[PDB]
RNA sequence: CGAAGGUGUGCUGUGAGGCAUGCUGGAGGUAUCAGAAGUGCGAAUGCUGACAUAAGUAACGAUAAAGCGGGUGAAAAGCCCGCUCGCCGGAAGACCAAGGGUUCCUGUCCAACGUUAAUCGGGGCAGGGUGAGUCGACCCCUAAGGCGAGGCGUAGUCGAUGGGAAACAGGUUAAUAUUCCUGUACUUGGUGUUACUGGUAACAUCAAAUCGUACCCCAAACCGACACGGUGGUCAGGUAGAGAAUACCAAGGCGCUUGAGAGAACUCGCGAGACUCAGUGAAAUU
RNA sequence: GACUUGUGGCUGGUCAAACCGGGAGAUAGCU
RNA sequence: UAAGGUGAUAUGAACCGUUAUAACCGGCGAUUUCCGAAUGGGGAAACCCAGUGUGUUUCGACACACUAUCAUUAACUGAAUCCAUAGGUUAAUGAGGCGAACCGGGGGAACUGAAACAUCUAAGUACCCCGAGGAAACCGAGAUUCCCCCAGUAGCGGCGAGCGAACGGGGAGCAGCCCAGAGCCUGAAUCAGUGUGUGUGUUAGUGGAAGCGUCUGGAAAGGCGCGCGAUACAGGGUGACAGCCCCGUACACAAAAAUGCACAUGCUGUGAGCUCGAUGAGUAGGGCGGGACACGUGGUAUCCUGUCUGAAUAUGGGGGGACCAUCCUCCAAGGCUAAAUACUCCUGACUGACCGAUAGUGAACCAGUACCGUGAGGGAAAGGCGAAAAGAAC
């Protein structure tokens, strides 16, 4: 049980975010590099004790930015547009 | 609180590590990201209690 | 990145004896870039 | 009640010098009797760092064409926006496979980065990461070519741009779609019911991973400083014609990286170059 | 049809024994 | 040790501690990714899939454990081929790692002066591979090696340049063992390994005496007058040059864990004294066929001896600074031997007629850097922050 609590990261708010949740009712979250489509389907069911109804996962490349003399990278994380019916809560 | 639950059974010492992980870090992580958490020093906490209950688990 | 790191990456000098001597000097002398990729 | 060094003057000494004071500066310094060296600098095209003359001059380049109007700003010759005809245009166009891994969208700012200016931007910062069981094929099996315990290539283990269940299209973005919403069609397991004799057909329900994905892709954003060139592969529309020439040089992407007067000889066909001029802005030699 | 693409094998008198490091802070008495 | 802290560059915002749950330092446990020698199969050091066997409030999800080899010991099983042997399974022990200097073993160069020349020196060198170690290997007398001497010697060479020994002595910072052992007698003497307790040390800490004031100057570590201290003035920092305003030194104390050098007791221990014996057989020499020892098979000593053969124990051999002779010792397969001396990549203390940002080290800070090249090799510049940031409200 303890893993589907560890999936979650934190919440991604944007403005594209803004726009699909009153139109097709998607939010999005920021995952661990984990997490397969049966984890994060898992853990929204009980924690926003909310029904879904498809969940999407993606990795993107860390961006690389100039800071100072030296190089830096960051890292890759996983985001998922979770998917809810016709009544939501949050 | 280190010797507090060093006299605590498995069963019940895993409960509450599971609780600590449930609630107040999954909550918690939560808000500091949307920017309701006024007060950051419990994530510190929280992350000490989950890691003195996790040693306490193996060492046991 | 195809024909780079197959003959001039880290497992192409491990394979042989010879190529140990060539990474060798790169322990001594550590670069920021160890090998291409 | 102002050290040494640096920076002036004066005095002293036939040798290189040493001593005093003033200005600047405000923290540790030196002589006599000795000794030990990386030991006093005008050149080796010496090496490093900081700087002249040449010269505010030459130069404005692998070649479609400038000018007029309006808006913003203290400042608009050149940037942004709008209208008509002709230079580009089966390719100086777009979509895949590499390299690069936030250079593509928005907002703010103009020191640096860009052959001038540059309020623009391909610059910096912030906001904003690109929806996938039916987008591409992973895993496994097979051919050529390899590997292959013994022996000195057999039995096996592996290796696809073809054969390998599916969706052709439209609407919706400020930036990226074939996916989410809506309408329709097809296939492969498990579970429950019915029919036929575990298998088949009809109806309903549940589950099905990871990686890649934008901009660039025929020369601008990538690799020789002036496309002083090299550069894989896919699609030959309508009319006319035997064909891929020619004819309507169609539609779309857009229309040299920068101005104003004058307009020899020579060259190319009243124009296009050269020379003299705002601004910006060099090297060799000595 | 002497088209084009990918992989592997055979052939070392300019990739046909280039540069750097060690020998070497070597070594030409003249310049 | 409790009157403070959440490393530094580098501040703010946010918390904890106050009549004993803060932080920092030391010791004893649990815990301690993918990937890199990486062993399940490939491979690109951070791309992709885990195979088999249990338990499980989840027959659809996770975590943990085991398996590329070779060699040794024990148990079990098994072909050609009746016995033996190869292969396969389980358990235990051991280890296929990388970076200096020095030493040893197996291989192996050029350039300088060479009268001339494949004579020679430089040079059993630089560098590189495998493995191990903590350092390596005619006056006498039989562990061994290194340093200090004999000694730029007595010799050797177209006696050209070079290369290159020993005994004695001056210096002892050496400590000389076990087996071939039957019999009367064993848990002996001398010692080692593995536990506990006491005493003495090393590796983290605390207490620890000693200058009060005035003039000048914004500010006093220096000056004048009067004292304390001194087993302690080794050095540096504390607004200008500091014993006594701080941080370090005499003296006096502590042991929950680990380790090293003498001593009580216990278990397993290769084992002495006295008496009765012994002092090391496939060897030397000779014959046939090769190579390395400077020497082409020489006038040729010594070292190594595959295959086919073969003696002796004062009736055989070597040595006494080597003709022949004499007396004593020695006369073939055993097993061991510390420290000092070599070497300086890491820690703490201490030292200097070395240096102070073109010096010293590529590199005094974000130097094994930015940048360049297919990879490797090679390879720059840059602090003079101020005592305290008082680093400009309007």
């Amino acid at each position: 049980e303890e893993r589907l609590l560890k999936v979650l990261r934190a919440p991604h708010v944007s403005e594209k975010a803004s726009t699909a949740m009153e139109k097709s009712n998607t939010i999005v979250l920021k995952v661990a590099k984990d997490a397969t489509k049966a984890e994060i389907k898992a853990a929204v069911q009980k924690l926003f004790e909310v029904e879904v109804e498809v969940v999407n996962t993606l990795v993107v490349k860390g961006k690389v930015k100039r800071h100072g003399q030296r190089i830096g990278r960051r890292s890759d994380w996983k985001k998922a547009y979770v998917t809810l019916k016709e009544g939501q809560n949050l | 609180m280190k010797a507090k639950e060093l006299r605590e059974k498995s069963v019940e010492e895993l409960n509450t590590e599971l609780l600590n992980l449930l609630r107040e870090q999954f909550n918690l992580r939560m808000q500091a990201a949307s920017g309701q958490l006024q007060q950051s020093h419990l994530l510190k906490q929280v992350r000490r209690d989950v890691a003195r209950v996790k040693t306490l688990l193996n060492e046991k | 990145v195809l024909k780079r790191n197959r003959s001039h990456g880290f497992r192409a000098r491990m394979a042989t004896k010879n190529g140990r001597q060539v990474l060798a000097r790169r322990r001594a002398k550590g670069r920021a870039r160890l090998t291409v990729s």
